[PDB]
């Protein structure tokens, strides 16, 4: 696309020639693939292999700054978020750059923004929230027509982080008043309220009965839902930007906003640096199978790292700062967001 | 002219090149039920759209599948296997 | 019952073939241990995915089978598929006056102007609520162009006028035609509501009184989009006058009159343009190709559809009442103008032609109607016939290049180069036509051919479809001259016809693979279809055309290799394929069946080995072989006419008697020079017969691969005695076996003799250590035959490598290629290796991957390579933690050194200055590096252009990130 001098397809040249005739006046980019049999990556000489290659294959134009992204591979669509609304794209067609979304969901209300979004693991619902809005809404995607099905109330609150757990039917959210609220999707009723810290918590991670939260105060805390026990605090030297949780093994990945990554274990207080940069990490995302992770930073770079020690397999440069990334469940596609655009790469290994 | 609802997630492009095969009327009756209330769930899980119709004589049922050709072949094989199970079950009793 | 098994089958389709075998064996163990419910073993083995899930529900029951499958999935270490199965279980397991006058006048109006020029239940339910619970305001209809959307909308307004449809909901109907909206530059809804009524005066308060009472119908949104493409601010006020496109946009965005409810009729391209505008709609699909085809058949070129369309159009173009009359000049001019207007319609994506444009073109209406009888298909055909006979860059170019509807035009354009359809055109016009579009199409297909990668499967299928449409032998040959190997998936019968016709005409075809799934006829028993007759169920045209494909695969003279990427073969299919491959005229040498599922048809395989003289290699993998199968294989190999030189068995699961028979044929068969048993269980009771077979002097086995066999030290000593006895074996592979230092010592003792005649030995993941490395070092001194040694993924430490280097520095050693990976090295190791490289002479290759050499080690290796005496050819570095200083030193070394050719530097952190130094060293004429390992795109644009400059200088150099590029095929071909 942008990196190449000019992206062309195989029928595009014949179309150009026929247009020239009418008007009287490798080399070919490929489309993305879904079938495992056509993936055909040669054996090295479901799978825990570390990737080895990247190639950009589409560009999405949103018309304004991009705040958050999400990608589904069971259903091919992609979701982009901005301060005015949410746009749904489709990855089934073939084109270098697309301007025509599959749908647009606008939010019109005096002084109503958006900041966050979240897609459920089964691909059947989507959570939305922002500033000065009445409540956090959920959308039903399995229906023959998109529509809101529930409304999770919050009065005079400005949310900044969302998370959802589907096995127990819970929903989580954090607000700028240092309050974390829990809701039940069966009753849409508030369950339990966590409070006591003024700065708030920028990122939240939920697995099992543990809630991990960290923010500019340079501390990480663990809350338990079963009891009302006080959280356990681990002190660091810099402010946390993002968090993620290793699915297979007990390891919490966190970025320190001074270009330093760490791993922390729930069972014991062990730490060890796994990477260092001169930038500020704005996001860390973790692969579904747990063997690698992606990191996007302020100094215009997308990097892929290796779990055992943190060695970086490779990286890609970009013109404008990136602020969000997301990895598919097939472990083959990854989507980042910079400027007013979102780009789609493919993973081959 | 026949008018059918289509979901928002099924792209218009895939509507091209449908697949057609016939089965018995009663056999389709136990497969789908007299109400056909399971078709939306099957469509969502398979990401493909089906359609069941009955000939005026009431002997044959025409089934059409929308989607990529491998998906159509897979769904056809699955339905044929279930049809054989029901036929042999009827033969047993 | 079915609603619960369907989900389980859809979950089990995710598992791989080896995963499927693991699932089957775990299910076997669970069934055998349990006594409450019994599952037969052969019934489990014979079952595929669908039969497995169906049987599991049939025996266990629904919830029990779902729970068992989830448990096995969690056992196999799969945790995402388990969650998906749990959710699918949660869902699939069942729970346990004036208005009357206005409407009458509207009725009269559209009755008059429809005289000038079932589904009702669905249209009545269009505004009902579904089972989810939802009331849609906007309803969008799309469908085929044969139906009249205007007629549907007008019949809707009719049924409202009588009142049998939507009687209680709303009180008003406004019908908006879009062309008439375009007629007036300035328009507002006030003018329209005044226009529709007879009196032309309406109470605006009554109109704006209530939301529910109003319904709008918008027709033909696709017919005009150019004005709508302009962006203007939406109008909140209804009364204000604005351009009509702004009103339509504001009405569809629901900013204007947000409370009322709409309905829109559009086409496919229209809905592609429209889906971004509407909010939360309800899409309905409505569904003259068949009538057109039958009429064209009436007025008859059976081979292709383009022949039929050409027959129709050329019959029509004949003068009425006259046969084969030459066209006059005016008729040719009007025909050309007709075709030009058709191509303008195709490029601009509009199938409705206005009167003013036709006036601009200048063709008469009567002559036009004489030229055309009815369609988009005829529009595409006439566009192609134009190609037979504005703005520089326009949106219409990218629109018509989307090639959903341009595909028909392109297909007809390809089909028009055929002579059988050209001659009627020649006799009709009376003049000869030269055309360069043939040259353009030929160049296009050839340009597909010359791509360096193997041809893309979809591109190959499309190209074969087009060339099959063409139907010219020489044209096909010139088109396919460029390429040699293809990749051909097949999903339908027409694919078998097209490939069968088109692949006989590739003159230089050498390699091919095929992916064949679902095409085989429904099994004649247990899968009868009421629609499919006995001819369709058995002896189907699909069977005959499969036979023809197999025949043309066999008879091809220049084909050497036949591959099956992934296929599901019926036993009749393999019977036919093997019957075609038996005949001696076949010339195929290498067969590969590792990924294909071919289990039912294996009993027919051995006859081609017995009979076909030219067959050399054969590969099987992941298949299950019965004892009768192995006995037949041995009997076929024992036949003197066999010349099969390579046989590979993988994960077959053979029995002890099978190893006995294998040893017997190893002693017996003269031709067999290679044999691989990788992944099989091989007990020491199976190793001993192999040693006994190798001890005999008649054995001529040169290669032997044993991977994951799980042999022990007793196997080591048996093999050691056999090696002492034998003198034919040369290559030996024993990897991923826990031999230990004791087995290493045994092999060391047997290799210590000067009579050992093996040249290559590899031992990876063999749990070696410093002691075993010392044993190997002791054996290495005084030995001259052994040339290659590889010890990877073994913690052979610094002291072990120092022992090896001390032994190998001696002049009498003749070790050439030594590669070691993941051996926990350091800098002092590198200094010793540098001394060895500078001093020794016979060493040519080296490898150091996944070791933390650091900067000092690379500096020492630099100092070693600086010497002119060194003759090291290739060096492999990766994940060694390199930085700026070491890369500067390496740059100076490559500046000074000459003999080094290949190199590799990936997964290292290089600053821009260091890469500047590396490029400066690379470009120097003193250094001649022919292969370099680096990723180009990982670096900034300045570095990318600098590497492009370094590439344009010295055009021999090749920069590719994936190393092992253009490497010798023997090194990797031996191993497996």
């Amino acid at each position: 696309l942008f990196w190449d001098k000019e992206p062309w397809f195989w029928h595009d040249t014949l179309t150009e020639q026929l247009w020239r005739i009418f008007a009287g006046v490798s080399r070919f980019l490929q489309s993305i693939s879904w079938d495992p049999e056509d993936f055909e990556d040669a054996w090295k000489r479901k799978r825990l292999a570390v990737p080895c290659k990247l190639e950009k294959m589409r560009i999405l134009a949103h018309g304004e700054l991009v705040l958050a992204t999400a990608i589904s591979s069971f259903t091919r669509h992609v979701f982009t978020c901005g301060r005015r609304g949410i746009k749904v794209w489709s990855l089934t067609g073939q084109v270098a750059e697309d301007r025509f979304p599959e749908s647009h969901l606008p939010i019109q209300t005096p002084g109503a923004f958006l900041r966050t979004c979240l897609l459920s693991s089964n691909s059947r619902s989507l959570l939305t929230g922002g500033y000065n809005l009445a409540s956090v809404s959920v959308w039903d995607l399995a229906a023959p027509s998109l529509h809101v099905k529930e409304q999770l109330p919050c009065a005079g609150l400005n949310c900044q982080a969302l998370d959802a757990n589907l096995d127990a039917n819970l929903a989580f959210a954090s607000f700028t008043s240092g309050v974390v609220r829990i809701w039940d999707l069966r009753d849409q009723s508030v369950v339990r309220d966590l409070k006591g810290y003024p700065d708030g918590v920028k990122s939240i991670v939920v697995k099992g009965y543990n809630i991990w939260t960290g923010g500019p105060d340079a501390c990480l805390r663990c809350w338990d839902q079963r009891t009302i026990m006080k959280p356990l605090e681990y002190q660091f030297k810099s402010q946390i930007m993002s968090l993620s949780h290793s699915p297979q093994e007990d390891w919490v990945l966190l970025g320190m906003a001074n270009g330093q990554q760490w791993l922390q274990s729930t069972s014991g207080s062990q730490r060890h640096m796994v990477g260092q940069k001169d930038s500020v990490i704005l996001s860390v995302k973790f692969s579904p199978f747990g063997q690698w992770w992606a990191s996007v930073g302020m100094d215009d770079f997308l990097g892929v790292y290796s779990m055992p020690a943190g060695t970086k397999v490779f990286e890609v440069p970009e013109m404008s700062p990136v602020t969000c990334c997301d990895v598919s469940s097939n472990n083959r596609l990854v989507v980042t967001g910079s400027g007013e655009h979102a780009s789609v790469y493919q993973i081959t290994y | 002219p026949q008018i059918r609802i289509r979901p928002w997630w099924f792209p218009v492009q895939e509507l091209r090149d449908p697949l057609v095969f016939y089965l018995e009327a009663w056999l389709a009756d136990e497969l789908f039920g007299p109400d056909r209330a399971i078709i939306p769930e099957m469509e969502w899980t398979s990401q493909a759209l089906l359609t069941v119709d009955i000939v005026d004589s009431g002997n044959l049922v025409e089934i059409t599948v929308f989607g990529r050709p491998r998906v159509q072949n897979r769904v056809k094989s699955m339905l044929l296997c279930l049809a054989w199970f029901h036929r042999e079950h009827r033969a047993r009793a | 019952l079915t609603f619960s098994s369907y989900g389980l089958q859809w979950c089990l389709y995710e598992l791989d073939k080896e995963e499927f075998q693991t699932f089957k064996e775990l299910l076997k163990k669970k069934s055998s241990e349990s006594t409450t419910c019994s599952i037969p073993q052969f019934e489990i083995e014979n079952a595929n995915v669908e039969c497995l899930a169906l049987l599991l529900h049939e025996y266990y029951g629904a919830s029990l089978a779902w729970a068992t499958s989830i448990s096995i999935f969690e056992n196999m270490n799969l945790r995402t598929l388990s969650e998906k199965a749990r959710d699918d279980m949660k869902r699939h397991s069942p729970e346990d006056g004036d208005t009357w006058d206005y409407k009458s006048h509207v009725m009269t109006k559209f009755a008059e102007e429809e005289d000038v020029r079932p589904e009702m239940q669905t249209l009545a339910g269009a505004f009902d609520s579904d089972r989810w619970g939802f009331r849609p305001r906007t309803v969008v209809l799309h469908g085929k162009s044969g139906i009249g959307k205007s007629a549907l909308a007008r019949r809707i307004v009719l049924c409202w006028a009588q009142g049998g449809l939507y009687q209680g909901m709303f009180s008003y109907v406004f019908f908006l035609p879009v062309r008439e909206m375009q007629r007036k530059k300035e328009s507002s809804v006030t003018e329209f509501i005044s226009r529709e009524w007879p009196d032309s005066q309406a109470p605006v308060t009554e109109i704006m009184s209530r939301p529910e009472r109003l319904l709008f119908i918008i027709d033909g949104f696709d017919d005009l989009g150019s004005v709508l493409n302009n962006d203007t601010k939406l109008c909140k006020d209804w009364a204000e006058k604005q351009p009509p496109f702004t009103l339509i946009r504001s009405l569809l965005r629901k900013v204007l009159l947000p409370e009322s409810f709409l309905i829109v009729t559009v086409r496919d391209v229209g809905t592609e343009k429209l889906k971004s505008e509407v909010v939360s709609p309800r899409y309905l699909l409505v569904r003259a190709v068949g009538s057109l085809i039958c009429v064209a058949l009436q007025l008859q070129f059976n081979q292709t559809l383009t022949g039929l369309h050409a027959a129709f159009v050329f019959h029509q173009l004949t003068p009425r009442g006259v046969v084969r009359r030459c066209l006059n000049l005016e008729e040719r001019v009007v025909l050309k103008r007709f075709c030009r207007m058709a191509v303008e319609g195709v490029w601009n994506r509009k199938s409705v032609f206005d009167g003013d444009d036709l006036m601009v073109q200048g063709l008469g209406e009567s002559e036009l109607r004489a030229l055309f009888h009815m369609h988009l298909s005829l529009q595409d055909f006439c566009a192609a016939l134009y190609y037979v006979l504005k703005t520089k860059r326009s949106m219409e170019l990218k629109q018509a290049g989307f090639h959903i509807h341009s595909l028909w035009m392109k297909r007809f354009l390809f089909g028009l180069v055929s002579e059988d359809v050209r001659r009627p055109l020649e006799v009709l016009l009376g003049c000869p036509v030269p055309l360069g579009v043939k040259q353009k199409l030929l160049h296009w297909v050839s340009l597909l051919g010359q791509q360096p990668n193997a041809t893309t499967p979809g591109d190959t299928l499309d190209a074969f479809h087009c060339l099959f449409e063409t139907q010219d032998k020489e044209f096909v040959r010139l088109a396919l001259n460029s390429f040699q190997e293809v990749w051909l998936p097949i999903n339908q019968n027409l694919d078998l016809i097209a490939s069968s016709f088109c692949l006989q005409h590739c003159p230089y075809l050498r390699k091919i693979r095929v992916d064949v799934k679902g095409i085989f006829p429904r099994d004649e028993s247990a899968e009868a279809c009421p629609v499919v007759p006995l001819w369709m169920r058995d002896k189907t045209l699909i069977e005959e055309q499969w036979e023809d494909f197999c025949s043309m695969l066999g008879t091809h003279p220049h084909l050497r290799q036949l591959d099956l990427g992934s296929s599901i073969l019926t036993e009749r299919a393999m019977k036919t394929l093997c019957a075609k491959l038996r005949h001696p005229t076949c010339k195929i040498q290498t067969l590969m069946f590792r990924n294909a599922q071919i289990t039912p048809g294996v009993q027919h395989l051995w006859r081609i080995v017995m009979a076909n003289r030219n067959l050399r290699s054969l590969n099987l993998g992941g298949t299950h072989l019965k004892e009768e199968d192995v006995r037949m294989a041995c009997e076929a190999l024992k036949h003197p006419k066999c010349l099969l030189e390579s046989l590979r068995l993988d994960c077959c699961g053979l029995t002890h008697a099978c190893y006995l028979k294998i040893s017997q044929i190893l002693t017996t068969s003269p031709s067999l020079k290679s044999l691989s048993l990788a992944g099989n269980k091989v007990t020491d009771q199976g190793v001993m017969p192999l040693s006994d077979a190798l001890r005999v002097s008649q054995c001529a086995l040169q290669k032997l691969i044993l991977e994951d066999c799980g042999i022990t030290a007793t196997g080591c000593q048996s093999l050691a005695s056999a090696l002492v006895s034998n003198r034919s074996l040369t290559h030996l592979c024993l990897s991923n076996n826990s031999l230990g230092n004791e087995g290493v010592n045994l092999l060391c003792r047997s290799m210590r003799l000067p009579h050992c005649s093996l040249q290559r030995l590899m031992l990876n993941q063999c749990h070696l250590d410093t002691a075993g490395c010392g044993f190997l070092a002791l054996a290495l001194m005084g030995n001259s035959w052994l040339t290659h040694l590889s010890l990877s993924m073994n913690p052979v430490e610094d002291n072990g490598v120092k022992l090896l280097c001390e032994v190998m520095r001696e002049p009498s050693c003749h070790l050439q290629d030594l590669e070691l990976v993941k051996c926990h090295l350091t800098a002092a190791c590198c200094e010793s290796l540098s001394c060895v490289i500078s001093r020794s002479r016979h060493l040519k290759s080296l490898d150091l991957t996944d070791n933390a050499l650091g900067d000092g080690g690379v500096a020492a290796l630099c100092e070693g390579l600086k010497q002119k005496n060194s003759v090291l050819a290739r060096l492999g570095l990766k994940a060694c933690g390199l930085t700026s200083d070491c890369c500067e030193a390496l740059s100076l070394a490559l500046s000074c050194n000459r003999h080094l050719t290949s190199l590799n530097l990936v997964q290292n952190n290089f600053s821009p200055k260091g890469m500047m130094k590396l490029c400066s060293a690379f470009a120097c004429p003193t250094s001649n590096l022919q292969i370099i390992g680096l990723w180009k795109w990982q670096y900034p644009v300045q570095i990318r252009k600098l590497l492009e400059e370094v590439q344009l200088l010295k055009p021999r150099v090749v920069i590719d990130g994936s190393w092992h590029s253009f490497d010798e095929d023997d090194r990797y071909w031996w191993k497996n």
